[PDB]
């Protein structure tokens, strides 16, 4: 229940069983802290939160002090003042005078709280000197300047509890206590870059963002991660026309102060192989062209072909925003084509789940639903690779509750214990009626997560009716008023948005027609069978990759960092990206490339301001007008007609469920262009702990150095 | 009974719990599963949002689209209105 | 006509090749709002560009929340004219006269009132807040009757 | 451009760039502005990176050594360098080399070394 | 006009009959003055172009239905009139009110979608 | 008027069309620029960001 208490006179209403520092926050009182983090276990090591409590002879650590029904807390008494100066004097006695060479400079909690709660000068002048410690090699991404360690334990707590990667520790004793693996090892965790943000000081910094910028010079934009389907909320820090770093911003509904390594380091892949001008393939060589006469040769080729119904095909890639889907949907429709394919294999045929009910393809018990999950069945998903931050949230619930996890699919290296039931569809039918099924039947708030990797499995029609028929058999537990145990997990930020606007192949008939013309709209992971060789290929994108290699025209669009695109995450939340920079070269906004080629093909799409194109999106799906919120699905029971009724006679073949992510580091074109992910893969493969693995710096075998980064 | 050939996609826009959408919500809970059994080659998208005045959108070839509202209409009256949109 | 860009707005002295085409220019007739953008002496471009009203998120890098306490109104970056490279010194040149200007407001409705008074287009972003959860030092040492499934290391 | 050696060689002491985002002088001093120009009059300082690696190692018997830059209050903020790895430790501010006397045997056995070592 | 030749003490319109009387007297003075503005500032335009362009600047605020907004729009006019009739504005300020003496000219926004797309937003 | 110019030799120019601080990206040599005509060709290129 609620206890009541006074802090600096003022009554605060905090739940019983919480710490005092939590009530000080709720009461509007700033309490200095270093070790305590809202999302990490309580540690009382720093001693910077020492407050004065009535009926207590010593200062108490507020972070670890539970709130009681009647206590009095003075946070500004002379007891508190001399406590904070004394700790700030100890925290700075052995601290290296490395603020000009430190990357944490200008954004350091040790600096700010020294200015606010410390003394103005220091009393440490020992002829014997300060402590000094050697540096530690803990993989390519993290640079270590360990003299700066203040021993908060925030990273050992994060790596051991949130990341499930217990290789970081604390060896030694007393003043000679040190943070790092005793034997040099490469921190192997797709969440390991969060340690850099968690560090109060710059003892853990990022090797890519080594000495390039100062925090004060960065323009900060609150945008969305599109490198995965979860839609993680981020901050894009840029100095002029170059993105410097990508940080995590709080959103407890999605990502909770955490981002994965791909979404943090792939931004160096935004300045390396960019398409900056229109290209035409002439005599087998890509020639530069203007817009007026690359859009012309689009039209001339289209007139020459004179395609019939559905002979004009579009394939939408995995970084494509909803605005350009709706625009390309229209221009496709005015050309007599409903051939609206998607990048993944099986995406040029209709999907086993429909798109008629929104609940068919969404993560229906929202991401926040895991916080109360009791039993979870994972089907066709290695969530550590497909949805990293989501995987962590599963472990957080597992570590604190009686959560049972079972998986059907390919075994993976998991940060939580899970039962393996099998790899094929029979091993799902045998599980869902086996011992683990009664766990789903008995446990309240059950959760079945179906990976988007089964949608591309040949047996998905059988897989999807197997799952939902169990859900429909087991309602009032799976299908209560506020709960839905059916959840489909996207791994690309474009899939839920395409499904929302109906950007899919409608019928098997349109699927079998050979196209004479393919618009690869940011599509680069297309299966070769889905593009006929002799067709006319337009590639619209931002990075030169497989798609541009085969194109007949290349049209440069915008990356997600210089457009305000609409994206829908796997839970159905409609979020908006904010442009942090402008367009490079002659690139153009993606929806505008579609709208212009409407003039050149003679069917101009009506809207010609993006405000108008958002009014059109509202007609297709009104949820797309609601921002930063999930709109609940009303007819959630109507989902049986696609999942079970239209999936009744399924030609099961027995092929096992396949892995979808061969390389977590190389998933998209932004990632594959990134030098940092190049080093992350190479270090992973060869197990190299050296920070300067393919980077500037002196080595045993490089006395002279090296200017290559990423090679 | 199917939809007339030349119809490409039906789109019902309504609200999850508004009173203005209960009649539309009643229609689809009794209509859509039969509407999908007859012709599975057509998408029939049900898209809702808080405070969505009920609407229906019928698309045909070349991207021609018709919108008839549904406010005030009873459960019965909807069926003829959709029939007008899907019969030729 | 329903978000149609008025391509025939009369430009002014400060209109450039980077000025977007506006949809609505304060006529001076709209009810309950002062047409301050009409009498401000500002260019028409202020009425074409969108501003974002939001509460800045706390840095991931540090635990101070002083900058999250006030609403900021800033102008959105455009696809051309925000930054280009100077051919001579490599400096970054700009055409965006609003690039370094931001406004601070105590409440969301104070920012909305100012935006409508000046004729700005505005997108409001609702703050992301935490979910309270009681945290207890004592849990670090809770007893496991069964398998440990975690080796807490301080 | 091109014909004079000063227009071609990045510094008098060094011929190549020493960072990945450094512009070569060959590309920086191409174009119309560098026509009708004396390239031997152009500012061309000696590269610091070559000079710092010509510095002999300070051998020391201590685990932690103090570097202030060598000029009292005319140096850099005083810091402390740990010399416990079998490598040469370098001051972050000035670059001077330090090495513990315990690693002299190992260091003298390496074929190529980042500092003269004697 | 005590301190300066065309000075008018700042007055607040009493009502719409008064406010419209002042607007018409402001417009009358400006279009009367157009020959005098065209010789002093050596404007290479017909007096008719000057008068039709003066009309546009009143035509912009024809739909203002606020009395507090009209007075500031009237004070701005009176002050502009004073600095033009006294030779205080330079020819550069005056013939910069005509938005065709830009080297890009009157055509400075893109005409429609496609022409602004092929030129990169103009 | 276009933002892209492919020169007769084949190299592409990506111009930003503004005024003095802009990027015309055309490099020009005007022989006979100090007479009465040359000051008009010079001023027209230079004031739009060209060398
Ligand atoms: N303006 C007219 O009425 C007409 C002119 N033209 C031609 O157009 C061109 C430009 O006209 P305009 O500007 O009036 O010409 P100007 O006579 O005003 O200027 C001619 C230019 O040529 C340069 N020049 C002349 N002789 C030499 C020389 N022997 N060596 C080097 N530079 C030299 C001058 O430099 P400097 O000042 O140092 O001599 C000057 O920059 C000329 O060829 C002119 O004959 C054609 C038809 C009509
Ligand atoms: P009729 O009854 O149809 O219209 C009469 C009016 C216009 C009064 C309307 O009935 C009316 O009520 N409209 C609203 C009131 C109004 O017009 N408010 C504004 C009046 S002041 C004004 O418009 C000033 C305009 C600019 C003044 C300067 C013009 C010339 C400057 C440049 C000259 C050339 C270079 C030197
Ligand atoms: S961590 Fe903070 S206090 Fe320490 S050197 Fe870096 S900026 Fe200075
Ligand atoms: S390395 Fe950083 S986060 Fe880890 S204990 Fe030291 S100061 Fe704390
Ligand atoms: S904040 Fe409680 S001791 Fe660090
Ligand atoms: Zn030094």
């Amino acid at each position: 229940a609620e206890v009541e208490l006074t802090i600096d006179g003022k009554k605060v209403s905090i739940e019983a069983g919480s710490a005092l520092i939590q009530a000080c926050e709720k009461a509007g009182v700033v309490v200095p802290r270093y070790c305590y983090h809202e999302k990490l276990a309580i540690a009382g090591n720093c001693r910077m939160c020492l407050v004065e409590v009535e009926r207590s002879p010593k200062p108490v650590a507020s972070c670890a002090w539970p709130v009681q029904a009647g206590m009095v807390v003075k946070t500004n008494s002379p007891l508190t003042h001399k406590a904070r100066e004394g700790v700030m004097e100890f925290l700075l006695a052995n601290h290296p005078l490395d603020c000009p060479i430190c990357d944490q400079g200008g954004e350091c909690d040790l600096q700010d709280q020294s200015m606010r709660y410390g003394a103005d000068r220091g009393r440490f002048h020992e002829i014997g000197g300060k402590r000094a410690v050697e540096d530690k090699n803990i993989g390519p991404l993290i640079k270590t300047s360990m003299n700066r360690c203040i021993h908060c334990t925030r990273c050992v707590r994060f790596m051991n509890d949130i990341a499930g990667a217990p290789e970081l520790g604390s060896t030694g004793r007393g003043n000679d206590l040190q943070i790092g693996t005793y034997l040099e090892k490469n921190l192997d965790s797709e969440l390991s870059g969060n340690v850099i943000d968690l560090c109060p000081v710059g003892a853990l910094t990022s090797k890519p963002y080594a000495f390039r910028a100062r925090p004060w010079e960065l323009k900060r934009t609150e945008s969305i991660d599109v490198l995965d389907g979860l839609g993680s909320n981020i901050r894009v820090d840029s100095r002029g026309l170059e993105v410097m770093r990508i940080l995590p911003r709080l959103n407890d509904d999605v990502n909770e102060e955490w981002i994965n390594d791909k979404t943090r380091f792939a931004c160096d892949g935004l300045k390396t192989q960019r398409l900056t001008m229109p290209l035409v393939r002439r005599d087998g060589k890509f020639e530069p062209a203007t817009w007026e006469q690359a859009l012309t040769e689009i039209a001339h080729a289209y007139q020459t072909l004179a395609p019939k119904e559905n002979e004009f095909k579009v394939i939408a890639g995995q970084l494509v925003e909803v605005e350009s889907l709706v625009a390309m949907k229209d221009l496709a429709n005015r050309l007599g084509s409903e051939n609206l394919a998607l990048d993944f294999p099986g995406g040029s045929q209709p999907l086993a789940h429909g798109v008629d009910i929104r609940s068919n393809y969404l993560f229906n018990s929202k991401i926040w639903g895991i916080e109360e999950a009791d039993a979870i069945l994972l089907v066709g998903t290695n969530p550590r690779h497909e949805a990293a931050v989501l995987n962590a949230r599963i472990r957080k619930q597992w570590l604190r509750s009686d959560l049972e996890i079972a998986a059907v699919g390919q075994p993976w290296e998991s940060t939580f214990d899970y039962e393996h039931l099998g790899t094929d569809l029979a091993a799902l039918k045998n599980a869902l009626s086996g011992p683990f099924g009664e766990k789903l039947k008995k446990a309240k708030r059950p959760m079945i997560i179906v990976g988007s990797g089964v949608t591309e499995h040949p047996d998905a029609k059988a897989f999807y009716e197997t799952v939902w028929s169990f859900v429909e058999k087991n309602a009032s537990n799976f299908l209560t008023e506020e709960w839905c145990g059916y959840n489909v997990l996207q791994r690309a930020a474009s899939r839920a948005g395409a499904f929302e606007v109906g950007f899919v192949v409608p019928s098997p008939e349109v699927a079998a027609t050979k196209p004479k013309f393919v618009w690869l709209l940011g599509a680069d992971e297309f299966d070769p069978a889905d593009v006929p060789k002799d067709a006319f290929i337009v590639y619209q994108g931002h990075h030169g990759d497989r798609g541009a290699e085969i194109a007949d025209i290349v049209l440069p669009g915008a990356a997600y960092t210089e457009k305000a695109g609409t994206y829908v995450n796997t839970e159905g939340r409609v979020q908006m990206t904010r442009a942090a920079t402008g367009l490079p070269g002659a690139a153009r906004t993606d929806w505008k490339i579609i709208r212009a080629v409407s003039e050149f093909l003679g069917v101009p799409l009506p809207y010609d301001d993006v405000a108008q194109l958002r009014d059109r999106m509202a007609e297709i799906s009104p949820a797309l007008a609601a921002y930063d919120v999930v709109e609940p699905v009303a007819l959630r029971h109507l989902s049986k007609v696609q999942l079970v009724d239209q999936n009744k006679g399924a030609k099961v073949t027995g092929e096992p469920l396949k892995k979808v992510v061969e390389n977590f580091y190389f998933t998209d074109v932004i990632s594959r262009s990134s030098p940092t992910m190049a080093r992350c893969s190479a270090a992973k493969e060869t197990g190299d702990p050296r920070t300067n693995f393919m980077a500037p710096g002196m080595e045993e075998d490089r006395p002279m150095g090296q200017i290559a980064y990423g090679a | 009974y199917a939809f007339a050939k030349g119809v490409k996609e039906l789109r019902f826009l309504f609200c999850q719990t508004s009173q203005h959408s209960a009649e539309a919500r009643s229609f689809l809970n009794r209509a859509y599963p039969i509407m999908k059994k007859h012709n599975p080659t057509i998408p029939i998208l049900l898209r809702e949002a808080q405070g969505t005045i009920p609407r229906v959108y019928a698309r045909y070839e070349f991207g021609r689209e018709k919108m008839e509202s549904l406010e005030g209409l009873t459960d019965k009256q909807i069926e003829e209105t959709v029939a007008k949109l899907v019969k030729t | 006509p329903r978000n149609a860009p008025d391509y025939n707005v009369p430009i002014d002295i400060a209109t450039s090749t980077f000025t977007p085409v506006p949809k609505n220019v304060q006529d001076g007739s709209e009810e309950n709002v002062v047409p301050a953008g009409l009498i401000s002496g500002a260019p028409m471009e202020l009425q074409a560009r969108t501003v974002r009203i939001y509460k800045p998120a706390k840095p991931a890098t540090q635990s101070g929340e002083k900058n999250t306490q006030l609403w900021r109104m800033d102008w959105d970056v455009l696809g051309k004219g925000h930054r280009w490279e100077n051919p001579l010194m490599g400096w970054q040149s700009s055409a965006d006269f609003m690039q370094g200007t931001h406004l601070t407001f105590k409440t969301k409705e104070d920012a909305i009132a100012f935006a409508e008074k000046q004729g700005y287009e505005y997108f409001v972003q609702e703050p992301n807040e935490r979910h309270f959860r009681p945290k207890a030092y004592a849990n670090n040492f809770l007893y496991s009757p069964g398998k440990l499934k975690h080796i807490r290391t301080k | 451009t091109g014909r004079p050696a000063s227009a071609v060689m990045q510094a008098p002491n060094r011929a190549e760039v020493w960072s990945r985002s450094q512009r070569p002088r060959s590309e920086a001093m191409a174009g119309p502005r560098f026509e009708q120009t004396d390239f031997d009059a152009q500012p061309r300082p000696w590269a610091a990176i070559e000079l710092i690696h010509k510095q002999p190692v300070r051998w020391t018997h201590d685990r932690i050594v103090a570097c202030d830059g060598g000029g009292g209050p005319h140096g850099h903020p005083k810091i402390y360098i740990n010399t416990d790895k079998p490598e040469i430790a370098t001051c972050n501010y000035c670059g001077l080399p330090f090495a513990n006397e315990h690693h002299r045997k190992y260091l003298e056995s390496l074929p190529q070394t980042s500092y003269p070592l004697n | 006009v005590q301190p300066t030749k065309f000075a008018v003490t700042v007055r607040q319109s009493r009502n719409w009959a008064d406010a419209k009387q002042r607007v018409i007297a402001a417009y009358r003075a400006w279009i009367r003055a157009a020959p005098e503005i065209q010789t002093m500032y050596s404007i290479p335009f017909p007096v008719s172009h000057i008068r039709t362009r003066i009309r546009q600047e009143f035509e912009r605020h024809r739909y203002v239905n606020k009395l507090n907004v009209v007075d500031v729009l009237l004070q701005q006019s009176n002050a502009d009139f004073q600095e033009t009739m006294n030779f205080w504005r330079q020819q550069s300020h005056v013939m910069a009110f005509f938005k065709e003496e830009h080297f890009r000219g009157e055509k400075r926004l893109p005409s429609n979608f496609i022409t602004g797309f092929l030129e990169g937003r103009n | 008027i276009s933002d892209i110019h492919i020169t007769r030799t084949g190299k592409p120019l990506i111009r930003i069309q503004g005024g003095r601080s802009s990027l015309g990206e055309h490099t020009a040599t005007v022989f006979g620029a100090t007479g009465q005509l040359g000051r008009y060709i010079v001023n027209r290129l230079a004031r739009q960001g060209c060398t």
